[PDB]
RNA sequence: UAGCGGCGAGCGAACGGGGAGCAGCCCAGAGCCUGAAUCAGUGUGUGUGUUAGUGGAAGCGUCUGGAAAGGCGCGCGAUACAGGGUGACAGCCCCGUACACAAAAAUGCACAUGCUGUGAGCUCGAUGAGUAGGGCGGGACACGUGGUAUCCUGUCUGAAUAUGGGGGGACCAUCCUCCAAGGCUAAAUACUCCUGACUGACCGAUAGUGAACCAGUACCGUGAGGGAAAGGCGAAAAGAACCCCGGCGAGGGGAGUGAAAAAGAACCUGAAACCGUGUACGUACAAGCAGUGGGAGCACGCUUAGGCGUGUGACUGCGUACCUUUUGUAUAAUGGGUCAGCGACUUAUAUUCUGUAGCAAGGUUAACCGAAUAGGGGAGCCGAAGGGAAACCGAGUCUUAACU
RNA sequence: GCUUGACUGCGAGCGUGACGGCGCGAGCAGGUGCGAAAGCAGGUCAUAGUGAUCCGGUGGUUCUGAAUGGAAGGGCCAUC
């Protein structure tokens, strides 16, 4: 298994366990909704017939009147009444198992290879904190929408890449499976590429 | 929250090792003078109990 | 995710109410009864594509009938005669053939007669 | 490999059951739970083991026995786990080291399940005449 | 789980383990040397915050249009493409945003340094009595008096006090362990009337607060108390000068404004029930769930000049709504005046089975740590062994003196 | 006439019950009675004469025994 380089010119090795597996799409599709489920606030509610504001008084008396028997002005039959079964606050995340997120991870990025959407380099660095700089970096590799991995995430490329919002910059210890999937290419730094070789193996 | 195991029957019956459940017969308490000794010798050893019954025992003890 | 019910209720009633076009009062503008004048028309539809087939074979038997005893014999002589002549012309044919050419049933029934002879 | 062209595995997905919305759905009206009684009731239902009324199957049968606190600190080991400890010395506390038995385990027996290839020593430990004779038989000891 | 329990319904620990956070002291007293310590209080420095603020990049042409932020073309800023506004959707029009700065005055905090009280340390003592314990009655302990330890005490009593005393779940012995009857003590923990900022697979006017609106109002009630309905002209009021009918009306018709007035204030859209005007066809000898199958005629379209389409429907076969509940309902059993809107199998945690995915004799971590959906954390839990009430034995075991 | 088989441990197999249960049973081990012996005997010609569980009582059995030795209490067997 061999990963080429673009900005310095060589054959970088890799492990096929990693980056030469078979794509999993039923183990993927787990792990990628669980974080989607992760990122749900799931703050809300609504009132119960115990909680809307009113008396307890009987609206009306049992018989006599001729109309439907009421108990409570709180009835969620009613117009202003309480919902059936109001919402509470929920937690909506998922168990991922360790070993099926790692899994995913490995699946995912031995597609991104196979798909030529895996783009390994040396080095990638801007000299200054300036958003024309990595504009003009990503036009020259002919880039647009771009997840960029390094090993050190410096200041001068993570204060550039902040205004483009088709670019995004982590470092290896901040990947996610959402992110892989979503940016058109991956660019890894040779050191980003060892330690997520590493943290998988 | 957790089920509750029905106390009383975690007494009286025991999971064995295909996951049926023994249990000791009734009729050997008092009263035994009357009972020939074969009806008494028979109800000592513990019994398995049937298959109609085991959806009640089941129900009873969730953690057997 | 509340969901509003109007736009499709609305849509579900209109189907309804257009296929209750034509019925008197209530049954083509209130959707209670509109619904069930809907249902009702689809079950005697049901009913009467079978009914249909029944009621035009009367027919047609009573036209054989008439033609059949304008040339001297019975409709149940005549199909009995056709039969044992290998005639195999069905009902509809035949009492269209009573109506429109009455040359040609008669010389059916005269096949019919000699058949029987 | 996009985000909208994921797909769950075959089987993986079941729609769950919605009760009380309309005649095609098959659970339509009174939602599977038949004509009235009890069990068709909000909250309907009779508890664990009830019978009817019939004394139950667990008040009907007699109580036996009673629960060792023994039986609770004593822990049974395999030949499977003897190699597992640190050093090819089995006793109490190189066990409880390897996880094999809890801290509270006071007693242990060795018994014939699994096998041992690795020479050992037992210290202080029951074992099985079987697992005794797989012990030696691999080299082992066996110190009382 | 162990237990408690008309051993019913139910109630339900601890030991021990993993974490968060950690902090220890004083009096029951003199003496010695001294007031040094550490906390407070009250002052002034010293930063750093808070309560106003300041600066804050870069766009034009052309097309459609009432209007351009849209399309097309060619530029430019970005540590600023958070967000909001502007005549439709704006990085560059405006307000912001990133970033960089700012306080006369008051005030929080953290230091440092003055000052008032507090008095460190060291030898030598001392060591909480109507108390512990008990009898009676109750209560609390997971523990319902039970074989019931332990805690509290209304009532009656009542020690030993370090050579002494408490506890180790009846009780005794032994051993271990602790020192009651005096007191103080941060952090980890609980909550939000209220303030700021930010967020939402939360609602969007019958929803969401009762209350989007002058709502705890109107209104109801002697009172406590109960308690609504009710949002939207337009980009801009440019909110209709003037004329005409009318009662110097209401209301309307013109004119004018506007992209639009069938946006005219009873104002976005403008459904349905319900009520009309117009036109086609039917209908005044005809009996019933009002349709359906057949079907003439009439009217109006249409591309072979043909039929075809659309509306109507004379005449004719068949034909007793729907729901519910029932052995069984046209039923003269139930429910519904109609429309519109709302209105009922949910959620959490346990548990079992099925499917599916991962790993596999293993599988998986919880709290927590971590900026981390990562990673760490294997405390635990389930499984790989059972039998027996149990000791215990163990691929066996129990039964029995022993098994054919 | 003589006797204690109205035995103790078990039990192939079967009957009858939704179940709890109830019933029939040759044969095996131990020990026994009657018979010269083959044998027969685990009550009575058979089919009614009965009451689950809980709670507790009595005897037996160190199975358990909350620091340890005991004990209490619990279990198991017999029985009320
Ligand atoms: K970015
Ligand atoms: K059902
Ligand atoms: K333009
Ligand atoms: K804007
Ligand atoms: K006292
Ligand atoms: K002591
Ligand atoms: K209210
Ligand atoms: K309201
Ligand atoms: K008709
Ligand atoms: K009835
Ligand atoms: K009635
Ligand atoms: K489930
Ligand atoms: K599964
Ligand atoms: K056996
Ligand atoms: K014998
Ligand atoms: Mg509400
Ligand atoms: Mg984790
Ligand atoms: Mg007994
Ligand atoms: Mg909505
Ligand atoms: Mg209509
Ligand atoms: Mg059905
Ligand atoms: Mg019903
Ligand atoms: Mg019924
Ligand atoms: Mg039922
Ligand atoms: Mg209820
Ligand atoms: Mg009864
Ligand atoms: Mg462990
Ligand atoms: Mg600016
Ligand atoms: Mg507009
Ligand atoms: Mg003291
Ligand atoms: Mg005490
Ligand atoms: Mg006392
Ligand atoms: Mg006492
Ligand atoms: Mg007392
Ligand atoms: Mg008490
Ligand atoms: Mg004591
Ligand atoms: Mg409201
Ligand atoms: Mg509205
Ligand atoms: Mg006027
Ligand atoms: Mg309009
Ligand atoms: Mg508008
Ligand atoms: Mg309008
Ligand atoms: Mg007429
Ligand atoms: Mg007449
Ligand atoms: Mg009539
Ligand atoms: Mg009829
Ligand atoms: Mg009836
Ligand atoms: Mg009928
Ligand atoms: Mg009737
Ligand atoms: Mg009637
Ligand atoms: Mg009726
Ligand atoms: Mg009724
Ligand atoms: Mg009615
Ligand atoms: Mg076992
Ligand atoms: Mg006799
Ligand atoms: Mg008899
Ligand atoms: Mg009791
Ligand atoms: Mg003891
Ligand atoms: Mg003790």
């Amino acid at each position: 298994m061999e990963l080429v380089l673009k900005d310095a010119q060589s054959a970088l090795t890799v492990s096929e366990t990693t980056f030469g597996r078979d794509f999993n799409e039923a183990l993927v599709h787990q792990v990628v909704v669980a974080y989607a489920a992760g990122a749900r606030q799931g703050t809300r509610a609504q009132k119960t017939r115990a909680e809307v504001t009113g008396s307890g008084k009987k609206p009306w008396r049992q018989k006599g009147t001729g109309r439907a028997r009421s108990g409570s002005i709180k009835s969620p039959i009613w117009r202003s009444g309480g919902v059936t079964f109001a919402a509470r606050p929920q937690d909506h995340s998922q168990k991922v198992n360790k070993k099926m997120y790692r899994g995913a991870l490995k699946s995912i990025l031995s597609e991104l290879v196979r798909q030529d959407r895996l783009i390994v380099v040396e080095k990638f660095s801007v000299e200054a904190p300036k958003t024309k700089l990595l504009a003009q970096k990503l036009k020259d590799m002919a880039l647009e929408d771009v997840l960029i991995i390094t090993g050190e995430l410096d200041e001068n490329l993570f204060l550039a890449a902040r205004n483009l919002h088709k670019v995004d910059v982590r470092d290896a210890t901040g990947i996610d499976p959402v992110s892989l999937i979503a940016f058109d290419k991956v660019v890894m730094t040779a050191d980003a590429v060892k330690q997520v070789e590493e943290m998988l193996a | 929250p957790k089920i509750k195991t029905v106390r009383g029957a975690a007494k009286r019956f025991k999971k064995t090792g295909k996951g049926g459940f023994k249990h000791k017969h009734a009729n050997l308490r008092h009263i035994l003078t009357k009972k020939a000794t074969k009806r008494k010798r028979h109800l000592r050893p513990k019994a398995m109990v049937s298959k109609g019954d085991l959806g009640l025992v089941i129900a009873c003890l969730p953690y057997a | 995710a509340r969901v509003k019910r109007g736009v499709i209720a609305r849509a579900r009633h209109k189907k309804i109410l257009k296929q209750a076009k034509g019925y008197y009062g209530a049954r083509s503008r209130v959707y209670r009864v509109a619904f069930q004048a809907v249902i009702k028309a689809g079950q005697y539809a049901y009913r009467d594509r079978r009914q249909r087939k029944r009621q035009f074979r009367q027919l047609w038997i009573a036209r054989i009938n008439a033609a059949a005893r304008q040339n001297g014999i019975s409709y149940s002589k005549f199909i009995n005669g056709l039969k044992k002549a290998s005639v195999e012309i069905d009902r509809k044919i035949l009492a269209d053939i009573a109506v429109f050419d009455k040359v040609a049933f008669t010389a059916l029934v005269e096949k019919a007669k000699a058949a029987l002879a | 490999m996009r985000l909208n062209t994921l797909s769950p595995a075959e089987g993986s997905k079941k729609a769950g059951k919605r009760l009380g919305r309309g005649i095609g759905s098959g659970l339509g009206k009174t939602g599977g739970r038949g004509h009235k009684g009890q069990k068709s009731r909000s909250g309907g239902g009779v508890r664990r083991g009830f019978e009817g009324g019939q004394m139950p199957l667990y008040r009907r049968l007699p109580k036996f026995g009673f629960t060792s606190r023994k039986a609770a600190i004593t822990a049974e080991i395999r030949l499977s786990d003897l190699a597992k400890v640190e050093g090819g010395v089995v006793d109490l506390n190189t066990l409880k080291a390897a996880n094999i038995i809890g801290i509270q385990i006071e007693f242990a027996k060795v018994i014939l399940a699994g096998e041992v290839t690795t020479p050992v020593t037992v210290r202080g430990l029951r074992v099985t005449k079987g697992a005794r004779a797989a012990i030696e038989a691999a080299g082992g000891k066996i110190e009382e």
